[PDB]
Formats: structure tokens, sequence, C-alpha cells
């Protein structure tokens, strides 16, 4: 029950803006903990959002009238209007708990003890405009039939921008499951895989669903992987 | 933009006992106290193990410790397992509550068995080759140490335009991936004969060769 | 903390061998009986049980 919980994602445009949110279920966020570390793959991170209610002089000095954020305490959740995002901010942050001094838990000591976080938004400021994935079932073949494991999946080629989602059988395929990640392209474009380990003797038998998703251009495939049925 | 000194590349046999450490300056060694190191698989949130350098976290293993003088230091990891090989990185006090840290320490374990890289390699579907596209998926997991250099052999020539080739991401078998493409035309998928996708890894090869759809 | 027995069934927790304090109290609940007898809550701390 006590998760931290993101949402409100969407496509934003060089000039536009959009409002994030942090949801807490279980415990409420008049009095716990929220810590939004911004994480940017292989390279360093940042903790950046500055709010801590009761508004007063409390910032940092790189991110001066930019990051506009507000409260709800009541109501368990808490939004980001995010004005004037740049597009260089390319990256998954979370929302993250802390240690302090009060309760049981310190009586005696300093504290700062990120313990829980959340799942993060995929959320990408692009300039243009984003694209359709383009899903190519990638069929087993007959050295994968005679090999005892056929490997199956689908292609998701030449979408821009992030992300695409890739499930298997709406959930009722996870043994064998892996998600390769996309590439970047030269030009600019993405593509990612998922291949699925299943027996040779469910080909055709057992129907296999690739479910994929991309939320800022809203479009859901429900792909079909098929044997080579010449 | 803000970046603090770390050693980067860190290696210990398992068993043995390794130091951790994030620069500060002159303005943080009077009597101030704010030190926690973390741990990451690479690709998702951190791990807590250490923090309040010398005393207990709740729930860890108290095979981990960290240790505090002047300029010498260590997050002193010891008794090393085939699990550590994580990222890591401290916390820092920055002045008025203010917060700081350093550039994550990568921590490889040796003495771990070699594994001969699994290869798949995919052929481009009959309705991409509709879509006027083709695309050797050239798929590579379970090697360790990942040092790979993924070839492609065209009729074998080696061809370099249009491949490309992500890092070497961890996997869940303590062994790492690699997921590589060669963006062709269907003109140049059915002129040449067959297509291999081959690896280097720690001097061992292992090729896939694929042929285009006979019908 | 999570939930405690009845009377009848009273339970019993045994404490040794850390640090006691009686300010730490007003901090997670405040309470409303706090009567110790024969002694003075300020002195508690002052003494080694």
């Amino acid at each position: 029950e006590v998760q931290l919980v993101e949402s409100g994602g969407g496509l934003v445009q060089p000039g536009g803006s959009l409002r994030l949110s942090c949801a807490a279920s279980g415990f409420t966020v008049s009095s716990n903990y929220m810590s939004w570390v911004r994480q940017a793959p292989g390279k360093g991170l940042e903790w950046v959002s500055a709010i801590y209610s009761g508004d007063s002089t409390y910032y940092a000095d790189s991110v001066k009238g930019r990051f506009t954020i507000s409260r709800h305490n009541p109501k368990n959740t808490l939004y980001l209007q995010m004005n004037s995002l740049r597009a260089e901010d390319t990256a998954v942050y979370y929302c993250a708990r802390l240690v302090g001094a009060l309760t049981n838990i310190v009586v005696s000591g300093d504290g700062g003890a990120f313990d829980i976080w959340g799942q993060g938004t995929m959320v990408t400021v692009s300039s243009a405009s984003t694209k359709g994935p383009s899903v190519f079932p990638l069929a087993p073949s007959s050295k994968s039939t005679s090999g005892g494991t056929a490997a199956l999946g689908c292609l998701v080629k030449d979408y821009f921008p992030e992300p695409v989602t890739v499930s298997w059988n709406s959930g009722a395929l996870t043994s064998g499951v892996h998600t390769f990640p996309a590439v970047l392209q030269s030009s600019g474009l993405y593509s990612l895989s998922s291949v699925v380990t299943v027996p040779s003797s469910s080909l055709g038998t057992q129907t296999y669903i690739c479910n994929v998703n991309h939320k800022p251009s809203n479009t859901k495939v429900d792909k079909r992987v098929e044997p080579k049925s010449c | 933009s803000y970046e603090l000194t770390q050693p980067a590349s860190v290696s210990g046999s398992p068993g043995q006992s390794i130091t951790i450490s994030c620069t500060g300056t002159s303005s943080d060694v009077g009597s101030y106290n704010l030190v926690s190191w973390y741990q990451q698989h690479p690709g998702k949130a951190p791990k807590l193990m250490i923090y309040e350098v010398s005393k207990r976290p709740s729930g860890v293993s108290n095979r981990f410790s960290g240790s505090k003088s002047g300029n010498t230091a260590s997050l002193t990891i010891s008794g090393l397992q085939a699990e550590d090989e994580v990222d890591y990185y401290c916390c820092s006090y920055a002045g008025s509550s203010t917060w700081v840290f350093g550039g994550g320490t990568k921590l490889t374990v040796l003495s771990q068995p070699k594994a001969a890289p699994s290869v798949t390699l995919f052929p481009p579907s009959s309705e991409e080759l509709q879509a006027n596209k083709a695309t050797l998926v050239c798929l590579i997991s379970d090697f360790y140490p990942g040092a790979v250099t993924v070839a492609w052999k065209a009729d074998s020539s080696p061809v370099k335009a249009g491949v490309e080739t992500t890092t070497p991401s961890k996997q869940s078998n303590n062994k790492y991936a690699a997921s590589s493409y060669l963006s062709l035309t269907p003109e140049q998928w059915k002129s040449h004969r067959s297509y291999s996708c081959q690896v280097t890894h720690e001097g061992s090869t292992v090729e896939k060769t694929v042929a285009p759809t006979e019908c | 903390a999570t939930r405690f027995a009845s009377v009848y069934a009273w339970n019993r927790k045994r404490i040794s061998n850390c640090v006691a304090d009686y300010s730490v109290l007003y901090n997670s609940a405040s309470f409303s009986t706090f009567k110790c007898y024969g002694v003075s809550p300020t002195k508690l701390n002052d003494l080694c049980f």
C-alpha cells in the first residue's frame, strides 16, 4: 500500500508546460518525505527540487526562476508544474524518502537515509513531434525450433521520441522475457527489442502477443508473433 | 554542475577489503558529520547499505563498514561476493543544511567464472521487407568480462556503415548485455548471400550466420 | 509500535544495556497521563537504572 507513484506524463514541446505528479499511497504527504533525484544513466546525478513547504528562503543557485512547484498535503499527492522545461533535461526523476532525527529511529545521530522511491515517469522535451513506433514481428527460425528453445519477439524500430514499453500476452507470459534497451541511431531514432525463450512445441499452438505502448504518441499495438509460414 | 572526485574504477578479490572515497575541501574538516554510502545495480534506483558511517543500519549484513580520518578515507567493503559489482556514491554536507556528494565509484568483482557470449541473430521480417527496410538484430547475452566488439560479415566482408551497438549493461546473472543493429536496404539484403554477426569476448568468438528468406 | 496485549495477559518487555531518556517521549505522540511515583521526571536521566 505504502508506495510513491509517478503520474501525469505527457509530451512537452519547447514553449509549453506540463504538470507532473508524485502521489504517496498509504502515508500522507503532510508529514512524510519527498526527494526528487534526477537521474541520467551513466553519469553523475543531482537533487534539485527545493520545495519544503512554509514558503521561505531555501533554494539552490542553479534553477533560479525555472522550476516552480506547489504543495497539497491532505490529498496525499504533490504536483510539479515544471515550467520552462529545457530540451537538455532528458532524465527520469524519482521521488524518494530520507531520515531525520526525531522519532525512535534516531535518538542520538544525524539521519539522511533515502529508503523508499518511486518508479519514475517518461517525459521527453523534444522540438520535433512524436512518432508512432513501428513493430516488426521477429519470427522464430528453423534453428530456434530445432534447438529446443525458440527465440521470438517484435522489434520496435524508428520511433521518436521515447518511450516504448513491451509486454507479453497481456501479462500471461513472464518466464524467459528479456527486454533489450533501445539503440541511439545516427539520425536520432530508437530501436529496442524484447525476446522471450519459449518451448519450441508451443510455436503456432500458443499465441504470442506483444503489446507495444507509446504514451506521448498514445499508440498501443498488439502485434502477433507468428512463425515463418510461407 | 557540482561534482566531487571519486575513484571510478575499483576492484577487489572476493573475501578482501576495498576502500571507497569521495573528495571534500578544508571547509569540511573542522567538526561536521554527514556521510552515507550508496549501492546501485546499474539501471534502477539505489539501495541503502551503509549510513551513519561507524554505526548500525537496521537490517544489513555486518560485513561492510566505514572509517573516517583527515584526508584519509574508507568505505571499507569487506567480504566481497559476486553481487558486489555495483555502483557506489557517498553523501556530504555543503553548508547551511545543503548537500553534495561524489562521482560514482564503480566496483567490479573479479574471480568469477567466464561465460561464452550467447549470440542470437535475427534477420528482418517479411513485412519489414514490405516496409522497404532491413535490420540485422544481433543480441549478445550472458558474457563476462564484458569486452565485446560486434563485427559484421556480409559474405566475409567487414561492413561498418550503419552499425550501432549498445553499451554493456548488467544482466540478471552477473553478466552484461549487448544489442547491435545493422540497418540496410532490402536491395542490399537480398543481394548478398549470407550475413554473420561475430563478437570478440576475451579472445573467444561466437558467430551466428543467417540467410534471407528462401520464399 | 503496532499492537499491545491485554491487561490480564499483561505484555512484558525487558530493556537493558542502552541509554534512556524522558524528553524524547514528547515527539512520536503527545501523552495524557504521566506520573512517576516517588521520582521527579527531571532527575531520571541523572540516575543510572
